[PDB]
């Protein structure tokens, strides 16, 4: 009981459906199988019974996570975030007893998502794995997810990973959506800029954003997110190196400035005033030096063995 | 308590 | 004088630079030169 | 509980190896990005609130001994903040998922105590890229390495992993992605050499000049920073050497002082160092052949292949820590 | 591309500046020049 | 050693007795055959065993005051280059000439 009960999460990652860039036929997934028969519950009689597990694959670093942290924002549902550190035990019947009691405390709390973050850690081809962990786990967890008919509210197994070709194909055959989220394309690259800018003050327009989506061809979603960061650190470099400030404009306001300028007084951030220090602009040079900088994350082969298992399973 | 060895 | 000479050519060839961020030429063209010619001055 | 808190009681380090900004010679770039992500949000907290976060993994890499660990040291006096420095000895237990457990308590001490600076020195023993590794070690504690580090329930919000390594291209490119800031720390340049002979010979009376410590890191072209501090070293044996081969001592100059000198020469009486009395003796100065000595026998460390799979990952992933 | 020459310009103002720090002029007084004629190059 | 993780605690109070009892002298016979390049070697030998010999020798919380670490072998050019780096005096002890013959 009292041990597995930290699966439960409940500080409600606000993340919402319109900060997920592109990926429109995954929420279109997500959605059908997670919205509507909360919402429409009468649909679903007879033959027509809801999805009960969901695969995300693909890259590293693609989406797979946050949109489980989208779901857990949006779904109105109890979450369970379970992984491999909560589940095995020293003590032999454990690792049967502990998934069990996962599962029936998710019908306590119906409707239940459960949300098993990399299961390739749990499920290992059961060849070389040792008997206590492999065996008992992937057997009870195969057995409580053969539970088609049951399962009408409640657990929606989701789950992502990095690899999904050293998968058991039981567990392949268990998941039966595998969706890919690949990297993203143009469209999405400028909404991730306009995101991740939030409201700092900028000079930017739309052609810069359309410029620098134009520039990033084969970053993932995180490489955009840290040359956003680097690039909202280049002010406060702009303000350490500095020799000579001067005033603008509520009582005083100094930013920044070349040696020599109207009104360039010569000093370093540390003489100036708390809050009265006058924080320069976001430019293009910024991004373009954040760019430079920052060098791609995935490797071109490893696409490869991904559009491998897109065209014989996914 | 079972316990893992290790292999060659 | 000459120690601090040296030392006044720095403070100029560093203006110079915190100038060039900003894309300000003139002060530039200017620092990175009143420092050379008092480089010869030594 | 408390029985693994008692074994983790003994990571907190209490001691504060005193390297400072200034003992590191070189590295503007690696001390530019560590400051910026480990004193600066401390000093000025009012600073990072909205869109503007502070750095949460910075991985440093590069030929062996160049400045990576000892950097760390520098960020473990001038930090301000709790510096776990953990190891694969204190992760890997015996008994069916510690390995888990034991990653998971870590860093839930490093959130209760917040700010937090953990060291995982040489991490590519913990990540090995998973493709031929055991189940196990393999799956177990590199899932739960990334799982921890950024997740779903987890609030990576004022925790630091730093980490080295000098193979970087055996690293897993999860863990690749995890560590957002991969600078590359390399073997130092004309100036850098300079600094360190400058520094490693501390306060020792010499009569080396400047021109001479340029000779020096003139001469010195593929050391490493290692390789100096043992020419500094072993140069600092130099005068014993002297003071041991001495047939015949010397009085010069507070009462009585006498130094090794040739045989037959002003005052040279015959004897050996055991037979001059505590202190009064004086030792012969480091001169500049005593350098030229020591560089004559004291070779390099790193050859000129490493540099090329360095110089590649460098250039397909890397900053450049100048 | 006048981006990129404004760096270089920079680059070498601050070897200029570590070359003075060895008092070593003939370096200087070459590097602070480089760079002062590539900002007439812009 | 056989339980997964012993043959690295054993590395590390092997350090920590030599430590409570300086002056100490380790005298680690045939080095080659713990240090092996950690290119091809396995898991937990090959990168635990040999990683907590080098972060043991130097490190950063382990203070290698009035430790000293010998070392013999017959295949140098087989050794790691971190483990190059940490033995600091690489002497060569070669076949040997006519005055040696005649002492011995
Ligand atoms: N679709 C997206 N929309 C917004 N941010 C994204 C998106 N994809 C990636 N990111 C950025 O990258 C970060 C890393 O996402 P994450 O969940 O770790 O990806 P994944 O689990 O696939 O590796 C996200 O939290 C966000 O910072
Ligand atoms: N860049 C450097 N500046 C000053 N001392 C250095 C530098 N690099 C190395 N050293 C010296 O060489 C030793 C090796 O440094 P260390 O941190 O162990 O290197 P690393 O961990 O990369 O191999 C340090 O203890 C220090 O004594
Ligand atoms: F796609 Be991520 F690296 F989980
Ligand atoms: F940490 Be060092 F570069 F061996
Ligand atoms: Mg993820
Ligand atoms: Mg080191």
């Amino acid at each position: 009981r009292g041990a597995l009960s930290s699966a439960i999460l409940s500080e409600k990652p606000n993340v919402k459906w319109e900060d997920v860039a592109g990926l429109e036929g995954a929420k279109e997934a997500l959605k059908e199988a997670v919205i509507l028969p909360v919402k429409f519950p009468h649909l679903f009689k007879g033959n027509r019974k809801p999805t009960s597990g969901i695969l995300l694959y693909g890259p590293p670093g693609t989406g797979k996570s946050y949109l489980a942290k989208a779901v857990a924002t949006e779904a109105n549902s109890t979450f369970f975030s379970v992984s491999s550190s909560d589940l095995v035990s020293k003590w032999m019947g454990e690792s049967e007893k502990l998934v069990k009691q996962l599962f029936a405390m998710a019908r306590e709390n119906k409707p239940s998502i459960i949300f098993i973050d990399e299961v390739d850690a749990l499920t290992g081809t059961r060849g070389e794995g040792e008997s206590e962990a492999s065996r008992r786990i992937k057997t009870e967890l195969l057995v409580q997810m053969n539970g088609v008919g049951n399962d009408s509210q409640g657990v929606l197994v989701l789950g992502a990973t990095n690899i999904p070709w050293q998968l058991d194909s039981a567990i392949r055959r268990r998941f039966e959506r595998r969706i890919y989220i690949p990297l993203p394309d143009l469209a999405a690259r400028t909404t991730m800029f306009e995101i991740n800018v939030g409201d700092t003050p900028c000079v930017l327009t739309k052609e810069d954003y359309r410029t620098l989506g134009a520039m990033t061809e084969g970053y993932s979603g995180s490489d955009i997110a840290v040359v956003v960061k680097d690039a909202l650190m280049q002010p406060i470099r702009k303000i350490q190196s500095a020799t000579h400030f001067k005033d603008v404009s509520e009582t005083r306001k100094l930013t920044p400035c070349s040696p020599g300028d109207d009104g360039a007084i010569e000093m370093s951030w540390t003489d100036i005033e708390a809050d009265e220090l006058k924080e320069p602009d976001l430019t293009i040079k910024d991004f373009l030096k954040a760019i430079k900088s920052t060098r791609p994350t995935v490797n071109e082969d490893d696409l490869l063995k991904q559009e491998q298992f897109t065209r014989d399973f996914g | 308590d079972e316990i893992v060895n290790k292999v060659l | 004088d000459r120690a601090s000479k040296i030392e006044q050519i720095q403070k100029l060839a560093k203006y110079a630079i915190s100038a060039l961020n900003y894309e300000d030429l003139p002060t530039a063209k200017d620092e990175l030169t009143k420092a050379l010619d008092l480089l010869n001055s030594i």
